[PDB]
């Protein structure tokens, strides 16, 4: 059933067949050659590397929300996430539960699949065949293939081979300086499977992708409200927060934040030189020459951590890209410049 | 047996080995309780200080406040907060100087007031506990001043602000007995009540004098706000006892911490805070050692505790440490706390044995005055 | 006692200045003034800004990176002084180096010193040092 | 050495805490900064007020009132700290009472403690 | 044989057996020259220090200046004026934070300036001599800033202004060699020339690298501006000199201040002020011990004296005391200061014979910063 | 010589023919049952004396000359402070020049020139005999000579014993024959610890061996014009007693109003007050001193008139530096002041601290 299941999940994340009219399947977005992302709506398309490390969206005993699935955390897990995305307008975009049981219904590799782990008639019931879809593809999500844990980091950290200098100075720079605030699993210890997110929910302050945004449709007059959309969530100091992403596969995955505003890697890290950096240049995107943006939402942003009193040099910016690209699994290396 | 130190590696380490996480944070201090116990350090004059919250059962400092030059600190019976009267310069110990009052949280130890006094009026002293001094409701924080005149200064802790400067006549410390009202000590060895409003001459009274020229009250004397019990050595461990329970000063009789064999031999008190005074027992205690008559402010080795109605001598402990200051909790089964300026350790015993329990060291560079809450 | 010996870690008492994890902390520890091995004191801000050592932990042999963090804002504690420089590099190496007051992202702009904490963030070691 | 005992002065070095004249001195002796028995350090601002002892001098068997003036606008010195008391009465008898900070009269509102300086005003009587 | 105390005791004994008055007065300290030698204790990060102004001939304190948070010592090579860079707080050590520079008479130690710097710019470190620096004609002083990067502020001395801020590449130090010129020594290993005007960003050109990646510089070179020298010891005790003097960077022969023997033996320096330099001698001192590789801020026992051109060993000093810091007087026959945080004393002694003269205690709390005027 | 020049100023002393109508002598002013000081009421009271013409009066009180022989000659000290002389501005460097210019000056004695003094010592016989046995035959006929002669024999008389016994209870206690009431051993305790010891004690330190009191140096503390003397003297509304800076050949600006410290000795029993005689009461002399340290609205009020004090006649130069010392002196200290201050009463005198 383990195997099973996940092998059904595996067939169903390429069958375009969960998609409205035939267009489009899982891997179409997430393409497994370029680490579960798009090669080719208003946000950017996450990895699903590491995903299944993710836990399940709660309130903690602070009152800060962490976990969950989505940039705004609106799904509380894997599970709920397949079923939300397989009928949201924006990605497969299926009409109803009823629609995505015919689906399966008319092939019979489904039948046979389904039945043997859900039972005789479960492609009859649509909320049943609905629910083993979703729950089949956080399955196939939660295998080993999509959190192999192999990458150069994984291997220096077994004793198995060394960091560079540049790289061991990247590391060092990286959890010395404020980004292992936010991108550890832990506060202290050591994490048996670190993924380079604590998990939590924080606005940083992005500006507005103008061309992404007049490219979704969602009209100029539109917000993205970050973990506040999440329904339920209400409290107001949740506006403009976003899930911290994974680092793992980073330097692979661009283009970069929630709405793909920045292409490169390098510029992703000197954003945060705008909190700390006196220098006129600390005030400018180097894609663009102009400033950044004002932040789309204009409160709640994380200054206690972001505005830590130093700035990176270029020095230090080469050495973080270089601890980045570390936490490139193997089978992505090739894809690194 | 363990050692607090101990006790926390090996803590740390069952953490380790379990994986258990916790986030890098701001401690509160535990709840005001009987047993905790402030030492406050002038540092020999220097021009910043330190004070320092100890739990006293545990033996373990549960934080600090800092202060500035020579600063008066005070702690609400209650719980509720603690406070002082401080004074800064713009350039260490030169320049434009500030005298202020904060009041903090006893949890956060933020401050949750920080009140200006006009015109540098505090009187800058070795530290006289009661020379700064809150009413009973806690409302008011009286401090004293010298120059130009004897003074005392009304500061509102409730509003937050100075109030007034109240002209009083020769005399010096401050005890209060209501929201309205204190005692001081007058040069001419009478009490003055003193019963002030918000703006008005304020009512003055003497009693008789009670002590003549020739004998010597020193600057530490223990007052019990809650009993209105003043309690006043002279150099000799001859100790006046005042009641101001009822609004007026009613004396009781005067009684010797020492017997006359003892004061032949050449004993009396010496040090800094020599004398405490615990409420419920109804008992006081005197540092004492075998002195010169003006090696007053030197430490003793000896504590003598008597019955304070009738005199009568119920202990006297060995210290075992030079001590400056003493003073005791005010629970069922009190600590007795034993301050050493030259250790710069508050050494903890058992008020009943005289046993040293436990000690804390490392307490700045010259620590001078313990201070208790009476929360009972 | 010897100071200019190797210096020998131990892990039974925080409060002493061969405690492994101390192997580069220059300061006060924070346990004795009212913080905890991991916590500052009350009324100190917590800096997020760190300096890192690998010290090496006696009881499991591994070595672990201990990202210091100072308590700021209060003056220093005086209690359990302690200078260590395990792995300790010169200024301009200054992920490395202690001298400096580490108190950069505290609240309310603290920056004088009153103690440090030695928490572990991470097993790894240095070129520069390793066990 | 032993604090409890009575205090015995000498007349043969000022930097120490037995020297005679520091019979009611409480703080640290200015000759040890860079003052002298009766000069403050540079830097420092001289107090007009004081407090008085009569201090007996072994040299010449004569009691001599020392009217000790602080020091101030400095922060302690740390050097040569003493605490005699001959004499020395509490605070309510302030000409004679010396844990005061007797800074009053010093140039520019100076009022921290740094030494005090131990010059002879009269003979006791 | 007769102590300073003692002689004073005598001379105010015949004073007043022979009736003679005297006014009670401030005193000016003795003129500076080149036996004058200030101690900065850095009190082991307190908010408030001090630096002690010595005669090291006679072993005197003559006098005292106040400081704030790790303040910045500078003295003027021809003993015009002392300075320092200085940080202060509105209480205590919590509030607004003030930065500031103030100029000092040598004679009279009254500040005759206090500038303040804007936006709280200096670095706070363990002191170290070369992060705040004065040109050589005295009208500039030059301050380090870390955060949020690198960079050097200049202040007018003779207008008493701060002026601007300069950007400056991953570097550390400041040895000014002109009016408008200094060196910095960057993280790659090359030193940084930078050149700057009354407005624009300095020029700034590099040095080749001159160390490995490996080989570790230490926080306290040596550096005679007169000279133009500046002397770099790593943490196994070979010296880097680099010649200034010509306005562009010459690169010296390296030197070994151990023998390879020696170092297999454990030898290594050690310390705080590891490194003096005797101009007119052209001659290294260097504090070294036997030491494990990673205890290199502990104290040494031993100075070794090296000709600075040949690098031939001069000298080998047993020390006597736990030594953290080291210095020399610029003068004929210099004497050797050998700083003891720890003991809070400086001891003095024969430079040429390495004996001890004499010694000034109770310097403070953790005394570590030895700074003499070179006026010859 | 010694004995006999002193002997011949007792008798010039006493002399009203050194007068120019004769009706005064240096006794008439300085009379030896009132501490050498005038006991005659004249249109402003004590505060200022009556010279020879009956009409004219001084725009100064007249000083004690008990102690003034303890004075040293004027000069200016190593620091720049002046320091001695004779009148309250020091004019006089010595006894011998000030008896000269009090025997001349036409508001006083008013004798018209030295042959005029001349002319009556040789009118009398005694005096014939008594100058030519210590000055030589024909000294009388040498008005240069005769005048010198006779001021040097006055400034002997005045250091003679009897103008300076130092038999005060003060000196008595000295001396370990009596004891302070523990009311004067406070005030005493007081002077030597507050302000007064910075100008009224001989030595800065270290101690004297005939203490009278005063450090012989000239301050100005802030004294306002007495308006009932300055009307008498008829120097006009426009005055400005400008104190040391009047002596000739002072020109330093930053004399001006400065006065020669007073010995206190005989203090209690030769008011009025102040170098204008503007305080009648010993007690409001002291009270004076507050004006410099106390904040209470009484401090500012001249207790004998209910008004301020006044503005200071010069508002230049005051001693704020002694002055503001910083402490208030209380009722307690200012009547242990005035106990100790009647102990400097010479025996003789004690008995009119009575009235
Ligand atoms: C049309 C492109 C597209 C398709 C097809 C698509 N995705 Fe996504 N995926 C996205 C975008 C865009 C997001 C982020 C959307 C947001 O945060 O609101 C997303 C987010 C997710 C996440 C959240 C990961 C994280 O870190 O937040 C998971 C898991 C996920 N996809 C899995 C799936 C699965 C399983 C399928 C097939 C059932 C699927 N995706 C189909 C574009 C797509
Ligand atoms: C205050 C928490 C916080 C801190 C500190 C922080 N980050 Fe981030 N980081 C985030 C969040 C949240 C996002 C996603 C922001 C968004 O898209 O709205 C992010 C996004 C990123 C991305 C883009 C990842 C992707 O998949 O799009 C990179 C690269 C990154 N951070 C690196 C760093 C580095 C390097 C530092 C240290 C300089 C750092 N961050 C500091 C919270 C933080
Ligand atoms: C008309 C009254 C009068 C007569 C007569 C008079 N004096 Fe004076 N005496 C004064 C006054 C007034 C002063 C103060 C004047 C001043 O300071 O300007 C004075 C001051 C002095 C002083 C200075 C004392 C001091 O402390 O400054 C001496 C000495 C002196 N008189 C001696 C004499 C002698 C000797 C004679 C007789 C030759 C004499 N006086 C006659 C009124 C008089
Ligand atoms: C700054 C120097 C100074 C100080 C301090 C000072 N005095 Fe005086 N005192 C004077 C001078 C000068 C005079 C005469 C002033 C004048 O008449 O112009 C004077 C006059 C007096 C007189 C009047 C004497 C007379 O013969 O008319 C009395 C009484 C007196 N002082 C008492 C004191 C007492 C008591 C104190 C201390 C509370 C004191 N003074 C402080 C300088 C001082
Ligand atoms: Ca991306
Ligand atoms: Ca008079
Ligand atoms: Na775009
Ligand atoms: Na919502
Ligand atoms: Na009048
Ligand atoms: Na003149």
């Amino acid at each position: 059933a383990d195997d099973a299941l996940a092998a059904l999940g595996a067939q169903l994340f390429v069958d375009p067949a969960l998609s409205r009219n035939a267009t489009q399947s899982c891997a179409t977005c997430h393409d497994p050659a370029r680490a579960f992302t798009d090669p080719r709506g208003d946000r950017n398309t996450p990895t699903l590397g590491y995903a299944a490390l993710v836990p399940a969206f709660h309130r903690d005993a602070n009152g800060k929300y962490k976990g969950g699935q989505f940039w705004d955390g609106r799904a509380d897990d894997l599970k709920q996430q397949a079923g939300q995305v397989m009928l949201n307008p924006v990605e497969m975009a299926m009409p109803d539960r009823a629609a995505v049981a015919a689906r399966l219904r008319d092939d019979p590799a489904y039948r046979t699949g389904f039945e043997a782990l859900f039972g005789k008639g479960v492609l009859d019931d649509p909320e049943r065949a609905f629910d083993a879809a979703a729950e089949a593809l956080a399955a196939y999500q939660a295998t080993g293939e999509f959190s192999p844990f192999d990458s150069k980091y994984d291997r220096v950290m077994r004793g198995e081979e060394k960091f560079t200098p540049l790289e061991e100075f990247g590391y060092t720079v990286f959890i010395t300086w404020n980004c292992r605030l936010c991108h550890m699993q832990r506060k202290q210890g050591v994490a048996e499977r670190e993924t380079f997110t604590n998990f939590e929910y924080h606005n940083i302050g992005l500006p507005v992708n103008e061309t992404a945004r007049e490219a979704s449709g969602l009209g100029a007059d539109h917000v993205d409200h970050g973990l506040l959309a999440r329904p339920g969530i209400e409290d107001p100091a949740q506006s403009g927060r976003f899930k911290v992403p994974s680092l793992r596969n980073v330097a692979v995955t661009g283009p970069y934040m929630h709405n793909g505003v920045f292409t490169d890697l390098r510029t992703a890290i000197l954003f945060y030189n705008k909190y700390t950096s006196r220098r006129p240049e600390a005030k400018i995107n180097p894609e663009t020459g102009a400033p950044w943006g004002e932040p789309e939402v204009a409160r709640n942003l994380s200054l206690a951590e972001l505005q830590s009193g130093l700035m990176l040099d270029d020095g230090r910016v080469d050495a973080l890209v270089a601890f980045l690209e570390t936490l490139t699994d193997r089978r992505y290396e090739p894809l690194l410049e | 047996q363990e050692t607090q130190g101990q006790a926390a590696a090996r803590a740390a380490a069952a953490d380790l080995a379990a994986g258990q996480d916790d986030e890098p944070r701001i401690l509160e201090a535990p709840a005001p309780d009987a047993r905790r116990v402030y030492v406050n350090d002038p540092a020999h004059f220097a021009a910043v200080t330190q004070q320092f919250v100890i739990d006293g059962e545990a033996g373990r400092v549960i934080g600090m406040i800092d202060g500035g030059f020579l600063p008066n600190p005070v702690v609400a019976d209650d719980g509720s907060f603690i406070a002082h009267a401080s004074t800064v310069f713009s350039r260490i110990a030169r320049g434009e100087r500030t005298d202020y009052v904060e009041v903090f949280d006893p949890v956060t130890l933020l401050p949750t007031a920080d009140i200006e006094l006009p015109d540098a009026p505090r009187f800058l002293v070795g530290t006289y506990p009661w020379m700064t001094s809150l009413t009973p409701d806690g409302k008011t924080l009286l401090f004293y001043q010298f120059s130009p005149a004897p003074a005392v200064g009304v500061v509102d802790l409730e509003g937050k602000a100075f109030k007034r400067m109240l002209d009083v006549p020769d005399c010096y410390h401050i005890f209060p007995t209501a929201p309205d009202t204190f005692f001081m000590h007058c040069r001419d060895g009478s009490l003055a009540k003193v019963a002030f409003g918000t703006e008005g001459t304020p009512e003055i009274t003497h009693t008789e004098v009670f002590h003549p020229e020739d004998e010597f009250l020193i600057n530490h004397p223990a007052y019990s706000q809650k009993a209105g019990r003043l309690v006043w050595p002279t150099y000799t461990g001859k100790i006046h006892q005042i009641d101001l329970s009822s609004g007026d000063a009613k004396f009781l009789p005067a009684v010797e911490a020492l017997t006359e064999a003892e004061r032949a031999d050449g004993w009396r008190p010496g040090g800094w805070q020599q004398v405490a005074y615990h409420r419920a027992l109804d008992r006081i205690y005197l540092l004492v050692d075998q002195r010169d008559e003006w090696r007053h402010k030197t430490a003793s080795r000896f504590v003598v505790v008597l019955d304070a109605k009738t005199g009568e001598r119920l202990a006297k402990f060995e210290m075992g440490h030079e001590i400056d200051s003493i003073n005791v909790s005010q629970d069922e089964k009190p600590l007795l706390y034993a301050l050493s300026t030259g250790d710069k350790t508050l050494y903890i015993h058992d008020a009943e044995s005289g046993e040293e329990l436990r000690s804390v060291n490392q307490l700045g560079h010259g620590p001078q005055v313990i201070t208790t809450a009476d929360m009972g | 006692t010897d100071p200019r010996a190797k210096w020998v870690p131990q892990d039974n008492d925080i409060q002493a200045c061969d405690y492994w994890r101390h192997c580069s902390i220059d300061g006060n520890i924070c346990d004795c003034s009212g913080g905890s091995l991991t916590n500052c004191p009350p009324g100190t801000k917590l800096a997020t800004a760190s300096w890192v050592a690998s010290c090496y932990n006696p009881t499991d042999g591994q070595s672990y990176l201990i990202a210091y963090r100072d308590c700021c804002g209060y003056n220093v504690s005086g209690r359990c002084p302690c200078l260590n420089t395990e792995g300790e590099l010169p200024v301009y190496r200054p992920e490395f180096a202690n001298d400096i007051i580490w108190c950069f992202g505290a609240e309310d702009d603290a920056m004088t010193y009153h103690c440090t904490i030695s928490p572990i963030v991470g097993k790894a070691s240095h070129h520069h040092h390793h066990h």
